[PDB]
C-alpha cells in the first residue's frame, strides 16, 4: 500500500504498517501508548536572592 | 588762566562681593538587587 490508498477522513488519525509496527496494533486496541510520560513533579523553587 | 579746569580721577564707588554657591548630595548608599533560581536535573 501507499499513503494516498488511506481514506482521507482516517489519514486524519494514526495509521500502522503491517508487520512493522503490529505491536502498535496491540497497543492501541489495549487501548496504551508506546511511550509514556513520567509523572509530574512540583514547581520549581523561586530561589530568588541577593547579591 | 591757570584756573580753568583741574584732572579728575575716577573710581567705581559702590563696589560689593558675594560667595559662589555650590550643589552638594546629601547621603549616599546602595540597596542590593535580587537574582537566581536553581537548575534542575
Amino acid at each position: 500500500a501507499k499513503k494516498e490508498h488511506v481514506p482521507t477522513w482516517l489519514q486524519n488519525t494514526h495509521v500502522y504498517s503491517w508487520p512493522k509496527n503490529k505491536k502498535n496494533i496491540l497497543l492501541r486496541l489495549l487501548r496504551e501508548e508506546e511511550f509514556v510520560a513520567p509523572p509530574r513533579g512540583p514547581l520549581p523553587t523561586l530561589q530568588v536572592v541577593p547579591l | 588762566a591757570e584756573e580753568g579746569a583741574l584732572v579728575a580721577a575716577v573710581e567705581p564707588g559702590p563696589l560689593a562681593d558675594g560667595a559662589a554657591v555650590r550643589l552638594a548630595l546629601a547621603g549616599e548608599g546602595e540597596a542590593c538587587p535580587l537574582l537566581g533560581s536553581p537548575g534542575a536535573g
